RNA sequence: GACUUAAUGUCACGGUACCCAAUUUUCUGCCCCG
């Protein structure tokens, strides 16, 4: 009659219910479901404290269990006495049901005892089970129990004052997914608790009966599973720092609402939880970028005023207030806190509406109708019963993710709206010590997934169910017992991001960011699963040899949640296989609980020193005999590998990384960070990559514009051609992408690459001030290009217009119509080619291999002024102005990029460029260049443009010189207008953007239409239709020497001092007297010839040296457009080519001469790809023509002059007056072999000054009051070209 | 009026466009949400100075969005509820919102009634009977009474008049009202005036009015809620009123092709059951003609075969299903248009068959039904040399427990659930007594087994007397099956003397068996394609089939015969193959692995045999569970040495009479069974 | 000992937080009179 102390290990987390008592317990759904659960009951009021307990009842019901299997295993014996099979069955009208019914089947044998069990003699089953007991179904006192299970109480360590549930437990949301859309039905809520410190229960049970002692004490081992986890049953002899945060980032919110800035909120709340990646010193040796060129501004976030004092300061203080909790804890909370104050101030974010919300469904009882099923099952009698153990570690293979719900929305006391606001920021699930955690539930449905596959069938799971499943795959995972994982890595995840795209105007929607926390690849998880059976299937060595990769076949598992951007594919490494045999060795299988727990120690043990009866599995099928393997899983998904091959610069910005790294660095590229297994820490050096959502896209935009579905407004109960490729919110996709990973990048010296923009005014000529910014792309050549490695997965199914679908994005991609990353309008990411690896499949292979002098003679009649002297004897001045007046035609039905248009044009054009005049374009990112600045200290100078010592040309100048030719031509508003302050001749009138008309204003928005400037080039709400490359260099000499001189090239220039706009201006009158442009002449020989007179006589700190180019020199560059109409397309060459006589002028020294280049159109191509077929023509000269003549008939419809006929004649441009103004403004006198050529220069400045040569009285004196000449004739004489100064006129 | 008024009225003007009948369901799934857009815009605006109006508008779109979401398998979607109670919490805002207009407080209750009356019929225990009944008193006091400008008035007077209480002074405005519809004045005149009469003549009206209407409709299920009141308070109209509406019932199913298809509603099979019992306890009752029993004893075998004829997919797989055979496919889709446009509807506003008697001499038939009302099970015999109709009784309870225990039991151990097989053919004796008595079933006829659910899973043939030595029944009988009498035909074509084989499979050995030379035709082939199936064209004598199964679990058009490149599923059967007129066909795959297990009483999934017999095949003879392949072997081999002898002689001879010393000998000889009756 | 179970009957190892959304559009590192 002695009493058995009895302990209780878990070591998975468990699971947690309320205590209710039984109709309480009927009242509610989540305590009928968590039954066979840990219970939790209050203590005092106020719901935040109380005690968890195991019921008895629930230790029976696996002790009879137990004992059920092994009575079953010995066919009714335990150490040679035998037994009868119990009873199961109790009538309704004599006594009551026992308050817990049985739907699972029951096992039995053939009873050999042929004495029937009373309450005399009984067998040992007949005791434990307690039949001939007294107290039944009605509690009395604790004698008259044969046995007796009490209740199991928490074995605190600490049990001082009380337990609080959100210290022991963690709420989460689980889900069911369907098989066929992959997307889910329902969810429910648990909560798990914790193990580590929680974990052991101490209860005690009582035994009246020796003959049941014996089985008893043999089968308190044989429990495995219990609440929820694998356990080992033994017998014995911070809320104030919250508040105190939300507080401060209330304070924070409001000073961001008061500056009218509270958009960059969510910004700034990445910024800090990116700060936990680094450490504590950069808010303490003020680490933080700055503002690279500011007088009070500061930076463009970290220097916004909260109370009287800027962001980084108020971020210290902060810091150094709330030392105690950690910074990682900090930077999370703060973050955190900002978020959710944003979300709710913002409200309706105008995204997707998104009614009705979503459903939870717990299964339902069995209240009606009843069923009283008994299903005995037999074994035969010699049959053998095995256990099998599989052992092996899981390596990611991509960055991964498993979902959960936020932070203060799952509190395991108080869980948490008419209105539906969904969240735009998700978080990672992690473990109480931040380790990362594969829970069980993924694995195994991934598991119920990939079994499924294999059989062929299987059921949908049914919830409220009487009787069980009885298909292959229920049958074979009722057998399955796998283990929860976890890494031993803490290091804080990655925040990886995402936008949309307007089809309409190719821009990003307001309000369309979201963001979620990824890991990092190269991690590696423990992986136990046990199997107890007859045989081991076939179907489960075909999933294990699946998910496992050896040399040439990768790995397969496709765990996680963001499967169709390719993130969560594992793989299995190290597999070792061991068995049990249970019917000759189930005494050491109870004496070693199983290796419950110390699977750790299988994965490093040798042969020699394994426990008594467990033996390695040695008849393990190979991959290429198991026949569902090569029928069901090997088909399933396919993949395309490739090389694309990038041959300029490739910018893909971070947005993050440019705030929080210090450089003062305003567009970075994109980087990884790659855990690696021979070391345990990550890598030092970090891996350029784009992403995976980025080519998503892109083959999204690729096939949607050809079939034309991206013009959609809805996309709900669709089945369409890109919702059946890509999917939608009721189905998932059938294709998966991954990364384009960078593999040649150690060939590079100086990968990175630093590149300087600025814009430039139209009316003064010089650089619009604080419109500098920089970029750091990597640095792609025609001669040695990047090359990125990517590859996708196609699902069994596709028919064969899909398949045409997505080997046409292929070829698109290949031909360059869509560049990868950012600012492609200027020459950033164009694709050069793309190679297709050799394992790819026949069909793609054969659909990707079976898709394989202009002159213009027009020459403009000059001014007559320089041309009639013939003895150079005449001054003009190098900047003259054009005027046409106010006129703008706005459209308002833009073109949008949604579609291939079928009345419109595509293309591109090979254009080939030549030097007239000697050309400077300067590299200025080094600041001491070539020359040492040891010498003559503060001396800027320079070297050319060139990316890994190859001369270029930028496509931004190019865009900027085309641009600002076009606007001229076709009557367009200023781009680029700065309103500075109040020019000065006392204070004169309203700023100089008052003087200008309101129709020359810039455009903003797209209600009031778009100027033809810009409805081609684009603005701030508009894609634009033509991009522009980089120019390589091809032919010609190259540096024009000089003698004496310290590189043989490298001129020394004259002074460059800004422009003053009071010269043109000199009034309360006399109104912006439009653009400006310059003149074309040798100015270059006379800076030449005078080097050693301007290397002394000058300041050092006023003159830049710099390389030159000579005459004669041949680039080579390309135009690309598409949505083009006919007379867009006509003025565009004639704006490239405009004849004979004419040239452009590009780079830097302009007033000196120099930069005068020639445009000469090599090649057009066309293409029109909603045809038969996508084809590529030539466009001969006649075509051409007739562009040029409908470009023509437009602009004089916008004349308005009706008397000009209309024919098939070459058009004759100088009768209109500004394109003839212009084309005076654009000749070159020194071309057609003439013996003429002008002089060109400035006024000295009241002589007895440096450079006068002569009394020729050319001074800024008589030139400039109102004496010699008045203020209109010098408008006028401004304002008309190659008009001379000297006499004047 | 302010921007406020200005898009209420657009609103308003867009439900207006979504209550409007002659709108398709995809236009109204997109106006609604239009309006919930602009609607939910404006109390994000305006949270708490929102106007009544506003409010009574979103609870009209919530009812609309309630309405159009339809339910997949049997259960109530969430959503529905969802919708509703979030109607309801809206409208709660208006009620609480005081000092408007008296019209307005109309409205609101109105609105209100409704959505309570529907979320009643959905769900009971979160809206009990007592809340609904108070609401609705609260909502008649305030004079929702208008009989002839609103019909929800209508409805909210029958359904007080149901739950109890008292309506006599509004009966006159109720029966003088032109929006009222039949089964609503026959409920008016049964619940206040007591007349029966009156009750009658409009339940009829309501009956030939159902004759036209699609099965996806509300009154339907108004209808036999309606007849199920009736029998619960023990009336006497009932039994009157249940065989009308299985009559309309029968004729409005008639209407579809060959591709046998029907709705899947909740309240059919208590249709059917209630008509089953209201014909029954007409034919008991003492009649001094016996003419009108024996008609009501065939009346009962016509309602379980008009019962036992198509079998009634659900939703979500009709919506998955494969498009192919451009015409079908478009009969298929124009059925399913026309199913979901009339359960909208509702809610807006308001070869030849045989004759049962056409047997050849010799012969006895049996049919089967199982009621779930009454908890019983009804087998109906047919004798033609005496021309005469019987039927009895049994329970089905016990039969269902041992047919689950020797499912289990032969899932786990297949060929060693053999005592457990010995045991359900001693339960089937046991149960069912009377099939081994010379009255019900007489001596040495030929017997045919038309069984419903279960009872299409046991083996009937093998069934074994009460006694000390028990005897089987087809050691006496010889017997046949068959899923319905509606697959019965005519003109058994014995034309060829060709013989066909096909093999797909090599793990059970039959090389033996290939190498015959009576395969003699050049259409034997031994790589099995489906196109190989599809191309054969002269109705050959013996078509044998030799490949595995795999079954769909819920839809039966895609169970497949796995063959190459792909397999032929049940669809393709019926649409591509078609030269098999009058040809035994031996297939190979047991039974188990074409259908799935059942977890239920009540099954209907037909195989890919029903499949074979509707494009023509005289007979299917199967294996109901796996046996080894010596036996399949051997009994192909004694076809084509006998083609004209009978499968119980050879069940007899090679060992189907030894259950008592060698169980599997019995297991191996009583798995055979014949699917065509001649 | 209670808080805190009922005993001839607990498949919750009966349920993947899953599904859709290109960090990008625009900008010549340029320039003479107090
Ligand atoms: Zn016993
Ligand atoms: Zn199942
Ligand atoms: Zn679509
Ligand atoms: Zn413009």
């Amino acid at each position: 009659d002695m009493n058995i102390t009895v302990e209780l290990t878990f070591f998975e987390p468990y699971r947690l219910v309320e205590w209710f008592d039984w109709d309480a317990r009927k009242k509610s759904h989540s305590a009928m479901r968590g039954q066979a659960f840990a219970q939790w009951t209050w203590k005092g009021k106020g719901r935040t404290a109380g005690k968890s307990f195991i019921t008895g009842t629930l230790v029976r019901s696996a002790v009879i269990k137990a004992v059920e299997e092994l009575l079953s295993l010995n066919n009714g014996k335990w150490e040679g006495v035998p037994c009868c099979n119990g009873s199961f069955q109790t009538d309704e009208s004599k006594g009551k049901k026992p308050s817990f019914l049985r739907k699972r089947h029951t096992l039995q044998w053939q009873a050999n005892n042929k004495n029937i069990c009373d309450k005399e003699e009984a067998c040992p089953f007949c005791i434990l089970l307690g039949r001939f007991d007294n107290a039944g179904k009605v509690h009395e006192r604790n004698k008259d129990y044969d046995i007796h299970f009490s209740n199991f109480d928490l074995d605190h360590k600490q049990e001082k004052n009380d337990l609080r549930l959100v210290d022991i437990a963690s709420g989460r949301i689980l889900n069911r997914v369907d098989f066929d859309t992959g997307k889910a039905k329902d969810y429910f809520r648990t909560w798990e608790a914790d193990y580590e410190t929680y974990g052991t229960y101490t209860g005690r049970i009582t035994l009246r009966n020796e003959h049941a002692k014996k089985l008893l004490l043999a089968s308190l081992g044989f429990v495995d599973k219990l609440c929820g986890a694998l356990c080992r049953i033994e017998v014995i002899k911070s809320e104030d720092h919250n508040d105190e945060l939300r507080k401060q980032a209330e304070v924070i919110v409001e000073a961001f609402k008061q500056n009218d800035k509270l958009e960059k909120i969510r910004i700034l709340a990445d910024a800090i939880r990116t700060l936990r990646l680094h450490g504590e010193g950069v808010i303490e040796k003020d680490e933080l970028p700055d503002g690279k060129e500011e007088r009070d501004k500061g930076h463009h976030l970290w220097d916004i005023k909260v109370q009287g004092t800027a962001l980084r300061t108020k971020l210290k203080e902060l810091w150094q207030s709330n030392k105690d909790i950690g910074w990682r804890k900090f930077t999370e909370m703060l973050g955190s806190n900002l978020y959710l104050i944003y979300k709710k101030e913002t409200g309706g974010v105008s995204t997707r509406f998104r009614i009705l919300g979503d459903t939870e469904y717990y299964s339902k009882a069995h209240d009606s109708e009843g069923s009283d099923l008994f299903i005995p099952v037999t074994p035969p009698e010699g049959i053998e019963t095995k256990e099998w153990i599989i052992v092996g570690r899981l390596k990611a293979a991509t960055p991964f993710y498993f979902g959960v719900q936020q932070p203060s929305d799952s509190i395991p006391g108080k869980e948490k709206s008419l209105v539906i606001n969904e969240h735009t920021s998700f978080n990672i699930l992690l473990d109480k010590e931040n380790r990362y955690r594969i829970p069980r539930s993924a694995l195994r449905g991934a598991l119920r997934r990939d079994l499924r596959t294999a059989f062929g069938s299987g059921c949908n799971v049914s919830l409220g169910g009487q009787i069980l499943c009885n298909c292959k795959v229920c049958i074979e995972m009722r057998r399955i017992t796998l283990k929860d994982s976890v890494s031993d890595f803490s290091e804080p995840p990655e925040i990886r991001y995402r936008i949309a795209k307007n089809p309409g105007t190719a821009t990003v929607e307001d309000g369309s960011l979201f963001d979620i926390e990824v890991g990092p690849e190269g991690l590696t998880f423990p992986f136990v699963l046990r199997y107890r059976g007859h045989k081991f299937p076939e179907q489960l060595s075909s999933v294990i040899r699946y998910w496992e990769e050896n040399d040439g076949k990768n790995g397969m598992a496709w765990l996680g949640g963001l499967d169709s951007t390719g993130k969560g594919r594992f793989a299995l490494k190290d597999i070792k296989i061991f068995e049990w045999d249970l019917n000759q060795k189930i005494n050491e299988y109870i004496k070693e609980r199983g290796m419950r727990g110390k699977e750790k120690e299988l994965l490093e043990m040798g042969e020699s020193s394994l426990p008594d009866g467990l033996i390695p599995y040695k008849f393990f099928e190979e991959r290429e005999c198991l026949f569902p393997y090569k029928e069901n899983l090997k088909p399933q998904w396919s993949e395309v590998q490739y090389t694309i091959e990038v041959g300029s610069p490739l910018l893909t910005a971070d947005t993050i990384s440019a705030l929080t790294e210090p450089g003062n660095r305003d567009a970075i590229a994109y980087k990884k960070r790659v855990y690696n297994d021979g070391n345990n820490a990550i890598e030092p050096e970090p891996r350029f990559a784009v992403k995976s959502e980025t080519h998503r896209g892109i083959f999204r935009t690729a096939v949607g514009r050809r079939t034309g579905d991206l013009g959609k407004e809805d996309h709900e109960d669709c089945t369409c051609d890109m919702c059946i490729i890509f999917g939608n919110e009721h189905e998932s996709s059938k294709i998966r992408f991954e990364d384009l990973e960078l593999i040649n990048g150690n060939e590079f010296e100086k990968l990175e690459k630093h590149i300087d923009h600025v814009a430039i005014d139209r009316f003064t000529g010089g650089a619009l001030d604080k419109a500098k910014f920089d970029t750091y792309p990597l640095a792609g050549s025609p001669k040695k290009p990047l090359k990125l490695k990517g590859r996708f997965w196609i699902k069994k199914g596709f028919s064969g217009d899909h398949k045409l679908l997505i080997t046409t994005a292929l070829s698109d991609i290949r031909d360059g119509l869509y560049p990868l990353g950012s600012k492609g309008g200027v020459g950033y990411g164009w694709v050069a080619g793309i190679s297709i690896d050799d394992n790819v499949p026949d069909d793609f292979k054969e659909m990707i291999n079976k898709t394989e002098p202009i002159n213009n003679d027009y020459v403009h009649p000059g001014h007559q002024s320089p041309k009639q002297d013939h003895k150079n004897k005449n001054i003009y001045y190098p900047h003259y102005f054009l005027d046409s007046g106010s006129k703008v035609y706005r459209e308002k039905d833009i073109i949008t990029h949604e579609e291939f248009t079928e009345e419109l044009l595509s293309g591109k054009i090979n254009c080939k460029l030549e030097t007239l005049t000697p050309l400077i374009i300067p590299d200025t990112s080094d600041e001491n260049g070539l020359k040492l600045q040891g010498n003559k200290p503060g001396h800027k100078n320079y070297k050319f443009f060139n990316i890994n010592g190859e001369l270029m040309i930028p496509g931004s100048e190019l865009r900027g010189m085309l641009r600002t030719h076009f606007e001229a031509l076709t009557k367009s508003c200023f781009a680029i207008f700065g309103e500075d302050s109040t020019l000065s001749w006392k204070c004169a009138s309203k700023t100089l953007g008052g003087k200008l008309d309101k129709a020359l204003h810039p455009c903003t928005g797209l209600s009031d239409g778009l100027c033809p400037g810009c409805h081609l080039f684009g603005t701030t709400d508009y894609k634009g239709r033509v991009k522009f490359g980089f120019a390589k260099y091809e032919n010609g000499p190259e540096w024009l020497i000089t003698r004496g001189n310290n590189p043989e090239r490298s001129l020394t220039l004259g002074v460059l001092e800004s422009p003053r706009p009071a010269f043109s201006i000199p009034d309360d009158e006399s109104e912006i007297p439009g653009r400006k442009f310059y003149l074309h002449h040798n100015g270059w020989r006379i800076i030449r010839q005078k080097q050693l007179e301007i290397r002394e006589t000058v300041q050092p700190e006023r003159n830049v040296t710099t390389e030159v180019m000579d005459k004669g020199n041949v680039f080579s560059f390309d135009v690309r457009f598409e949505n083009l109409r006919e007379w867009e397309l006509g003025l565009l060459l004639q704006s490239l080519d405009p004849g004979k006589n004419i040239a452009h002028k590009l780079g830097k020294g302009k007033p000196y001469g120099f930069g005068s280049v020639k445009i000469k159109i090599d090649s057009l191509h066309t293409f029109k790809i909603n045809s038969n077929n996508d084809k590529i023509k030539r466009v001969p000269q006649s075509d051409i023509r007739e562009y040029i003549n409908k470009g023509y008939q437009k602009l004089i419809e916008w004349s308005g002059n009706n008397s000009i006929q209309k024919g098939n004649v070459l058009p004759q441009w100088h009768v209109i007056p500004h394109i003839d103004k212009l084309y005076k403004l654009l000749w070159v006198p020194f071309l057609n072999d003439s013996k003429l050529e002008p002089d060109v220069r400035y006024p000295v400045l009241n002589e007895e000054s440096k450079g006068y040569i002569e009394g020729s009285d050319y001074t800024y004196k008589k030139l400039g009051d109102k004496d010699n000449l008045p203020y209109k004739t010098r408008v006028k004489g401004l304002t008309t070209p190659w008009s001379p100064w000297n006499p004047f006129q | 009026p302010t921007r406020e008024d200005i898009d209420r009225k657009e609103a308003e003007r867009l439900l207006d466009e979504a209550f409007n009948p002659r709108t398709k369901p995809v236009d109204r799934k997109k106006i609604i949400n239009s309006a919930l857009k602009i609607l939910i815009g404006l109390y994000k605006e305006k949270k708490d100075d929102l106007t009544s109006a506003s409010f009574i508008s979103i609870a009209r779109a919530y009812y609309l969005v309630s309405i159009t979401i339809l339910p997949k398998g049997t259960t109530i979607p969430e959503k529905k509820k969802e919708a509703l109670r979030k109607g309801i919490e809206f409208i709660d805002r208006a009620i609480n919102k005081f000092n408007g207009s008296i019209l307005d407080s109309q409205r609101a209750f109105r609105i209100k009634s409704v959505l309570s009356i529907e979320f009643n019929r959905i769900d009971r225990e979160k809206c009990d009977n007592i809340k609904l009944k108070n609401l609705l008193n609260e909502a008649v006091d305030k004079g929702c009474t208008d009989f002839d400008t609103y019909e929800w008035d209508i409805q909210i007077a029958i359904r007080l008049c149901e739950l109890g209480v008292d309506m006599e002074g509004h009966f006159d405005n109720l029966i003088k009202s032109n929006k009222a519809n039949d089964l609503q004045k026959a409920k008016a005149y049964y619940f206040i005036k007591k007349d029966d009469h009156k009750a009658k003549e409009h339940m009829d009206k309501c009956t030939a009015s159902l004759k036209y209407t699609p099965c996806s409709h509300r009154l339907w299920d108004e209808t036999v809620g309606f007849i199920e009141r009736l029998k619960g308070d023990s009336s006497t109209l009932w039994r009157d009123f249940a065989i009308k509406t299985y009559r309309s019932c029968r004729v409005q199913e008639k209407e579809t092709g060959t591709l046998r298809l029907r709705w899947y509603w909740s309240r059919h099979r208590v249709l059917y059951d209630m008509a089953f019992l209201a014909v029954k306890e007409q034919a008991d009752d003492e009649e001094p003609d016996v003419n009108v029993k024996q008609a009501k004893i065939k009346k009962l075998a016509e309602i379980s075969d008009s019962l036992k004829s198509r079998f009634s997919l659900r939703l979500s797989d009709m919506e998955k299903m494969p498009k192919s055979d451009d015409e079908s496919n478009h009969e298929f889709k124009k059925f399913l248009d026309k199913c979901v446009t009339a359960y909208q509807d509702g809610y807006v506003i308001n070869a030849k068959l045989l004759e049962l008697t056409q047997v050849p001499e010799g012969w006895v038939v049996v049919h089967f039904y199982l009621n779930k009302l009454e908890g019983m099970g009804n087998a109906i015999v047919f004798d033609k040399c005496a021309n005469s109709w019987q039927y009895k009784e049994f329970q089905y309870k016990e039969l269902f427990e041992v047919f689950l225990t020797w499912q289990a039991n032969y899932n786990l151990y297949k060929e060693n659930a053999a005592e457990h097989l010995v045991t359900l053919c001693k339960k089937i004796g046991e149960t069912m007594p009377f099939l081994f008595c010379d009255n019900f079933i007489p001596n040495g006829k030929d017997v045919l087994f038309v069984p419903h659910d279960f009872l299409h899973r046991l083996p009937l043939h093998g069934s074994i007397e009460n006694k000390t030595n028990g005897k089987l029944f087809l050691e006496n009988h010889s017997c046949c099956y068959l899923p319905a009498w509606s697959f019965a035909s005519e003109k058994e074509a014995s034309t060829s003397d060709e013989y066909v084989l096909l093999k797909n499979f090599d793990q059970g050995h039959f090389e033996t068996l290939q190498n015959n030379q009576i395969w003699g035709t050049q259409s034997v082939k031994d790589g099995a394609s489906s196109d190989d199936l599809e191309n054969i064209r002269n109705n050959p004598r013996l078509l044998t089939i030799l490949c595995h199964g795999e079954a769909n679990m819920s839809n039966p058009f895609r169970s497949m015969l796995k063959l190459a490149n792909g397999g032929i599923t049940y669809l393709e059967i019926l649409n591509s193959v078609k030269g098999l007129k009058g040809s035994q066909v031996i297939l190979g795959a047991c039974e188990t692995d074409l259908v799935p297990p059942l977890s239920d009483v009540m099954d209907e999934h037909y195989s890919v045999a029903t499949a074979l017999l509707l494009i023509g095949a005289a007979g299917v003879v199967g294996t109901m569970w796996k046996v080894r392949s010596n036996k399949t072997k051997s009994l192909i081999e004694w076809k084509l040495e006998n083609i004209e002898y009978k499968l119980n002689e050879w069940q007899k001879e090679t060992g189907g009479a030894a259950y008592k010393d060698h169980p599997p000998t019995f297991y191996r000889s009583i798995a055979f069974r014949s699917i065509g009756f001649p």
